[PDB]
């Protein structure tokens, strides 16, 4: 049992760090760097990322959180707290002399009940209404510098995921890494930012003889004996008379001598993902090599070709008036610090739209979703025949820590309000009577915008319980390779 | 300055110790004697007078609460709390460079301003049964476990009301406090008469007498010395028995002298007789007097004989040869009470005793001593309520109103003494801060609501322990004595003046 | 200093958590007089175990109150109190105040006093039948002398039935204990009046004299002085001389030797004969009154029996046999535990099932009350119900069965409405059985005073937060 208890204190201490780093009143932390420096951040994602830990059970908590950051850019603070609080009940592991398998079956049984309980307090959303989506996304715009342009961030965040979603395939897959490439352009301000309705390539301009502005471009996707192939591979492209030569690999110096002779734009170092968006934008086709081109490899339907030097930096705009399962964001700012604020804050809002569009269902946040769940499992434990009911009730008492931290971070009497918070869920409906993060007192969530998506909490409790299962399944540490 | 920092932090630690036993909702402290005695109590006088403290500086504060308990009888816990906070706030200015002499001048001005503030908010309500119950509730609630409140409240109130007439001042010696074991704790009630430890023990005695003439005596009815010019001279054990026949003539003949007085004064039926002799009595004298309907008691206390003179009215006698009818008394129901093991005499329903008996009942020894002090601490709280016709609201309501008067007050003597008034303002507000913690609520949130309560009228606002909202102490029946707060602010300023003026600490042996 | 007092009280629970129940363990007690003893009675452990921690002394003083108005449930004071403070840490570590817990238990203490009468399954018929006593007494003897509950349940049943007709006079002082070195329990029996082990030292087998005295030619006149005063029964404390032994036999004076001082003082308060220190003085006032003084031979051992033939008779003495003095002491406590069981039943008779049946049934109701009762005191009322569950856990651990399977099965049968279900007393069977059919019934009045004391002791501890020394 010494190894069973070692994973408790290994995770209980990690949860203690980010216990007060939750909510809009999240407390800051002081991390002493080895060079005497101090970082005064408050995000639990970056705090534990730099802190080196000695126990292996605590190192798994970091690998689990990073995978959560890719799915949803928030809520990861509670992922470790619930997994740390679930394992903090040592009365049922060692003092009661129960097996770990006894408790794993109890948590897995409680997992299926928590999932159904969160869907009972769900609510549909009308994504067609941009005003109803503004109340949802504002949960991340508050307490930020982007609050001055909240309406602009709403238009940039909500409409961008609509371009990535392809609802004809049935699954309605949304991928931010491939179809939502966010790029920056110097010059301008946050107000000057807009969403490009097409593809933008970050290729700088090397030669002066290139088509600067064309309203109907044409895109083509792909000493003696040395210049033999170079002149021929370049002469097969001008048969279609293009305006921008988009190559996958790098172009040689002599092959560019014919690209500048033609006074056409020369683009290179383009991914395979990037060319498919172009082929779907202007209807072109990706050919293996330049020598086997056909008539279909043209840019009919393209918006315009512009490689203008905007903000002392060239940018190839090949946008169009279509949404070819892709999008491109144009972030404008006077400085890099301001650009770094809008670039990262929109990624927190852009991922919230991903959860709503895949499943338009919300949940009452601010401690309301936990009490709605913990109240359902407590009454169910009195009628659950089996020894698993005891650890089944510990989950009802352990999930109360999420609202406990929000009231404790505010400084109000957490013991007085949390006990009365149970009565609101006991008598009245569980979909209301939440907790105000800023004020600290109780308030209903229908009147406030603390509503979180459904996919954020589903991955939370699935990964919070799965983390405790993986840690309680351990009983010995093996050293060797 | 270092001579003060040792004394400053000495009181701060003493503040954190005694703050958890203020009010009813606070905790208690244990007294480990080392010999086998263990005691529990919240009264700060017992935590300082009988307790031994390690620091000599804190030992001087113990003698303050000792004299404070002798004057008012309550409030010694908050006396040390204000003292610990006065030096806490004084240290904030001493770090800046202020001499302690100017700070004492600020307390002298605020002490006289706050004493004038009591004259405005004090309430001179008429003293009656309903109002004193509200006062006795305040003194006894903090000395019990939240169950003996209504039980002991009616006792202390009716006890003092029985011994107060013709505008006579109050005296604590007019109440005989007795204790009884082998019973529960909630059986504490009032006894109109006087309870005697030892009583008559013979089968031929009456179980109860509706009316009996009590004869007071001090005569020895056991084997005594020879009363004539003779002595005890014998040669064997049988010859010694002949001297018993001679010496007992001084004891046996005095038993019949009581019988002659019985047939003389009301010797008919429907009457009785009770002898309350302080000395011991022989069984032959018990059997001789038991058959005659005469109840003979022995082994009484010196003070019980003094109260017995008042109960019946018979004057104390010293010899039965000087017996007369003038020294005969009269009382109502005279019987014997039965406990699990022992039995006691009861002479209730007296004519004009002018002396009541508060009979305490409890099962344990250490719990009986807790109620022993609560009686003396409860009787004295209402004692000052009637002797001092004016009272003040409780619930810490005087402290929050006092902070409004002193902040809105400028010294007309000098400027730099104004900061001493600022320290005396935050020092008085520690009581609503202490009780907010003993109640389990937030310390500062309770202070905001009671301080934020304002209106265009005379508004008395206090602390609610059950909910934590502003409580009008006059509406709920929460009151104190006028001499308590007057002695509080008059005492706490003198001690803070004596300690802060200590410049150096020399080891004098 | 609250966490240190709680942890100190848990140290005392483990010294009596395992000695509780029929499958309970014994404890290797070593007397202060350099003597070895082995027993499982919790009252005897604390008498020798000097509890010096003041925090736990309140629990011991609560057990002293368990002597008055009841003679059972001492382990309830030690186990139920330890479980309340053990779970009290779970509330304080959350942030709850100590005062809200004190007022929370006083609410649950009253709530349990209202639910307990509803669980009274049966009551004593008070028919003064031997089968009535022995059938109901099967619960109190076990866990004190286990395995020998058959003979003991019938012996004491014969002593109590003799006293119930004398209504208002039944007490533990009427049923005394007298044990003799012998084979075992098979030779134990019950007799009336006062019975001692030392046989008649003299030659008198029977004498109907009234006066009893308690304490070469000269000594022959002094023994005649006992006869001149009208007394033919002499009781010497210490050894008796050889010449004084025969002088009593000449005038037919019954000689009796009582070495143990408990045998001497027992006669002072029954017949009235008090022990005089001088060498047989002629004092008639200090002599006693007895109807018949005769010698009886029961169990192959002569015993002096003081039968009050003329009086109604209310003095009972159980004659015990056993080869081991240590083992007979364990029977001495079970006899006093059974006599005190029915001493409470002289009042209004109410019987509840034992074996953790009421402790889950009482917790199932208070827990449902705590869920519907809002306020800041519900956290303390909940743990007051979960604190009752530790008493089943005490029996499950001593029975060698996993306590987790016990609480689940006790909750499942009561969930379906099957009341009167307790623990199955068997190591190979983690199931349960009906307590009514098995004959396991505790005393209602004992639990009313036991839950009252265990809550007041736990509140008395939680009210204290610091220990400070002093000097008068
Ligand atoms: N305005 C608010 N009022 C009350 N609670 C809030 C509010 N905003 C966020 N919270 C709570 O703070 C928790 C953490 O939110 P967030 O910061 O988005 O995730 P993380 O802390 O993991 O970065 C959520 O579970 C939510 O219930
Ligand atoms: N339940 C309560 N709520 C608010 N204030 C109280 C309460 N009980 C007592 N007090 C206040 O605490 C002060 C001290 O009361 P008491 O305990 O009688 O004296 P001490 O604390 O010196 O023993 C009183 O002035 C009274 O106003
Ligand atoms: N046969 C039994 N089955 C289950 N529990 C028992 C049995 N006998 C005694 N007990 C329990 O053990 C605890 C101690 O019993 P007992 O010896 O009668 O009282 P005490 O230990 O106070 O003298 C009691 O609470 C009782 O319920």
């Amino acid at each position: 049992r010494k190894v069973q208890s070692g994973n408790i204190n290994a995770a209980k201490t990690i949860a203690d760090i980010i216990r007060t780093c939750l909510g809009p009143k999240s407390m800051m932390k002081m991390l002493l760097d080895p060079m005497g420096g101090i970082v005064m951040t408050n995000d639990g994602n970056a705090i534990l990322r730099e802190i080196q830990v000695q126990h292996p059970a605590a190192k798994s908590m970091i690998e689990i959180s990073r995978t959560q950051d890719e799915e949803v850019g928030d809520g990861t603070t509670s992922v470790i707290i619930l997994a740390g609080e679930m394992l903090s009940v040592a009365e049922h592991f060692l003092e009661q002399q129960m097996h770990p398998t006894v408790v794993i079956s109890a948590y897995r049984k409680a997992l299926d009940d928590m999932i159904s309980t969160l869907k009972k307090i769900s609510i549909p959303v009308d994504i067609s209404d941009s005003d109803m989506m503004l109340n949802i996304i504002n949960s991340s715009i508050t307490t930020k510098a982007i609050s001055r342009w909240s309406s602009l961030a709403c238009n940039i965040a909500l409409d961008a995921v609509k371009m990535v979603q392809f609802e004809e395939n049935g699954r309605k897959e949304i991928d931010i890494k491939k179809y939502a490439r966010v790029e920056k352009i110097p010059g301008g301000i946050i107000e000057d930012s807009c969403v490009l309705r097409g593809v933008m390539i970050n290729k700088d301009v090397t030669h002066p003889r290139m088509r600067r502005y064309i309203k109907n471009p044409r895109i083509v996707l792909l000493l003696q004996m040395e210049e033999e192939y170079i002149q021929q591979l370049c002469e097969d492209i001008i048969q279609l008379k293009p305006d921008v030569v988009i190559t996958e690999k790098g172009i040689s110096d002599l092959a560019q001598h014919y690209l500048m002779r033609a006074n056409i734009t020369a683009i290179r170092r383009v991914r395979k993902t990037d060319n498919n968006r172009i082929a779907r934008a202007c209807g072109a086709r990706i050919v293996s090599r330049p020598e086997e081109l056909r008539e279909d490899d043209v840019g009919t339907g393209a918006g315009l070709l512009e490689i203008k030097k905007i903000g002392d930096e060239y940018f190839t705009f090949i946008t169009d008036c279509k949404d070819p399962k892709a999008c491109t964001i144009l972030l404008r700012g006077a400085s890099k610090e301001i650009l770094s604020e809008v670039e990262r804050n929109l990624q927190d809002a852009m991922q919230v739209c991903r959860n709503v569009l895949l499943d338009p269902q919300l949940v009452p946040g601010g401690g309301a979703s936990e009490m709605a769940v913990a109240h359902a499992l407590t009454e169910k434990s009195k009628a659950m025949t089996g020894v698993e009911q005891w650890p089944y009730r510990a989950v009802a008492q352990a999930l109360e820590v999420i609202p406990r931290t929000l009231i404790q971070n505010c400084g109000a009497s957490t013991i007085r309000l949390l006990t009365s918070l149970r009565a609101k869920h006991t008598q009245e409906n569980c979909e209301t009577w939440g907790v105000n993060g800023e004020t600290g007192t109780l308030v209903d969530m229908k009147e406030l915008g603390i509503w979180e998506p459904l996919a954020v909490k589903l991955q939370t409790y699935k990964t919070a319980v799965e983390t405790a299962v993986l840690l309680l399944r351990i009983d010995d540490i093996v050293s060797g390779h | 300055q270092a001579a003060l920092a040792v004394n400053i932090s000495a009181a701060r630690g003493l503040q954190d110790v005694l703050r958890t036993n203020l009010g009813p909702k606070g905790t208690m402290k244990m007294l480990v004697s080392g010999a086998g005695d263990i005691k529990l109590t919240k009264d700060g006088n017992v935590l300082l007078h009988e307790m031994q403290i390690q620091h000599p500086t804190a030992s001087l504060i113990a003698k303050v609460a000792t004299a404070q308990d002798d004057i008012t009888g309550d409030g010694t816990t908050s006396n040390v709390l204000i003292i610990g906070e006065l030096l806490k706030q004084a240290d904030l200015y001493i770090s800046e460079g202020l001499h302690p002499r100017i700070i004492t001048e600020g307390f002298e001005a605020a002490k006289e301003k706050a004493l004038q503030f009591l004259e405005e908010v004090k309430v001179s309500r008429e003293m009656d049964r309903e109002t004193l119950i509200d006062v006795a509730r305040t003194s006894l609630r903090t000395k019990v476990h939240a169950e003996l409140a209504d039980v002991l409240t009616e006792a202390v109130v009716d006890s003092i009301l029985a011994i107060k007439k013709q505008d006579e001042p109050i005296d604590l010696f007019m109440i005989e406090i007795m204790e009884m074991k082998h019973k529960s704790e909630t059986d504490t009630s009032l006894i109109r008469g006087l309870v005697l430890d030892h009583g008559a023990r013979h089968p031929d005695m009456k179980k109860r007498v509706e009316d009996a003439y009590i004869l007071t005596c001090n005569v020895s009815l056991e084997y005594e010395k020879t009363e004539v010019n003779s002595g005890f001279f014998y040669k064997s054990a049988e010859e010694r028995e002949k001297l018993v026949k001679a010496e007992r003539k001084f004891i046996e003949d005095r038993v019949k002298k009581i019988i002659e007085l019985k047939r003389k004064v009301c010797g008919d039926s429907d009457k009785g007789f009770v002898v309350i002799n302080q000395k011991g009595i022989d069984p032959f004298s018990l059997d001789a007097l038991s058959k005659e309907g005469i109840v003979a008691l022995r082994r009484a206390k010196r003070r019980n004989m003094e109260r017995l003179t008042l109960a019946c009215g018979g004057v104390a006698l010293n010899s039965f040869d000087d017996l007369s009818p003038d020294c005969l008394g009269h009382a109502g129901l005279v019987y014997e009470y039965t406990l699990g093991e022992e039995k006691f005499t009861f002479i209730e329903k007296c004519n004009n005793p002018r002396s009541v008996t508060l009979l305490i009942k409890g099962p344990n020894k250490h719990t009986l001593t807790q109620i022993k002090d609560a009686v003396r601490d409860g009787l004295r709280a209402v004692k000052n309520a009637i002797d001092d016709g004016c009272v003040v609201p409780g619930a810490g309501a005087v402290e929050v109103a006092m902070a409004e008067a002193l902040i809105k007050h400028k010294p007309s003597v000098k400027g730099r003494a104004q900061l001493g008034v600022q320290a005396f303002a935050d020092a008085l507000l520690i009581i609503p801060k202490v009780l907010a913690q003993n109640s389990g609520f937030d310390l500062q949130e309770t202070l905001v609501k009671i301080q934020a309560e304002h209106s265009e009228s005379g508004q008395l606002v206090g602390v609610d322990l059950n909910t934590g909202e502003p409580m009008v102490a006059a509406e709920v029946g929460v009151w104190d004595n006028y001499c308590v707060k007057k002695q509080l602010l008059h005492s706490c300023t003198v001690i803070a003046t004596n300690i802060l003026l200590v410049d150096e600490i020399m080891r004098a042996g | 200093a609250v966490y240190r007092n709680i942890q100190a009280c848990k140290e005392l629970a483990q010294t009596t958590r395992t000695a509780y129940g029929p499958n309970g363990m014994n404890k290797m007690v070593i007397n202060h007089l350099e003597k070895l003893f082995v027993t499982n009675d919790a009252a005897t452990i604390l008498r020798e175990l000097e509890v010096q921690h003041p925090a736990a002394k309140m629990i011991v003083m609560a057990s002293h109150m368990q002597e008055q108005e009841v003679g059972d449930g001492t382990n309830f004071v030690l186990v139920f109190a330890g479980a309340l403070l053990e779970l009290a840490e779970e509330l304080l570590r959350i942030g709850l105040s100590v005062s809200e817990v004190i007022e929370g238990y006083e609410i649950a203490c009253r709530k349990a006093h209202e639910i307990l009468p509803n669980l009274v399954c049966c009551s004593a018929k008070n028919l003064r039948d031997i089968d009535e006593v022995s059938s109901l007494l099967r619960t109190s003897i076990m866990s004190k002398q286990y395995g020998n509950e058959v003979f003991l349940a019938k012996l004491i049943a014969q002593a109590c039935v003799s006293i119930f007709p004398d209504s208002g006079h039944f007490n533990v002082d009427n049923i005394r204990v007298c044990k003799i070195l012998g084979s075992g329990i098979s030779s134990s029996s019950v007799l009336h009046g006062m019975v001692f082990k030392k046989e008649t030292e003299g030659d008198v087998t029977s004498v109907k004299d009234a006066k009893i005295a308690v304490y070469e030619n000269l000594m022959d006149a002094q023994v005649k002085a006992i006869a001149d005063t009208g007394a033919n029964v002499v009781v010497t404390g210490g050894k008796v001389a050889d010449m004084a032994l025969h002088y009593a036999n000449k005038y037919n004076i019954m000689l009796v030797r009582l070495n143990s001082k408990w045998d001497l003082r027992r006669l002072c308060k029954t017949v009235g004969a008090t022990a005089l220190p001088r060498l047989t003085p002629p004092v008639l006032e200090e002599m006693g009154h007895c109807d018949s003084v005769y010698l009886s031979e029961v169990g192959d051992t002569q015993v002096v029996v003081f039968k009050h033939e003329k009086e109604d008779g209310a003095i009972s003495t159980i004659v015990l046999r056993g080869s081991t003095d240590n083992l007979m002491d364990d029977i001495e406590r079970a006899v006093d535990d059974g006599v005190n069981t029915f001493k409470v039943l002289t009042r209004d008779k109410r019987l509840v099932p034992g074996g953790g049946a009421t402790e889950i049934e009482l917790a199932k109701q208070i827990t449902s009350y705590g869920e519907t009762c809002p306020g800041l005191e519900q956290y303390a009322i909940k743990k007051f119900a979960e604190a009752f569950e530790a008493i089943p856990r005490a029996l499950a651990e001593n029975s060698g069965v996993k306590a987790n399977e016990v609480i689940s099965k006790l909750y499942a049968v009561h969930q379906e409405g099957n009341k009167n279900v307790g623990l199955d007393i068997e190591a190979e069977v983690p199931a349960v059985k009906d307590m009514l059919e098995a004959g396991i019934l505790d005393t209602y009045l004992g639990k009313y005073w036991a839950i009252k004391l265990a809550t007041n002791a736990a509140v008395t501890v939680l009210r204290v937060d610091q220990i400070i020394m002093a000097k008068p």
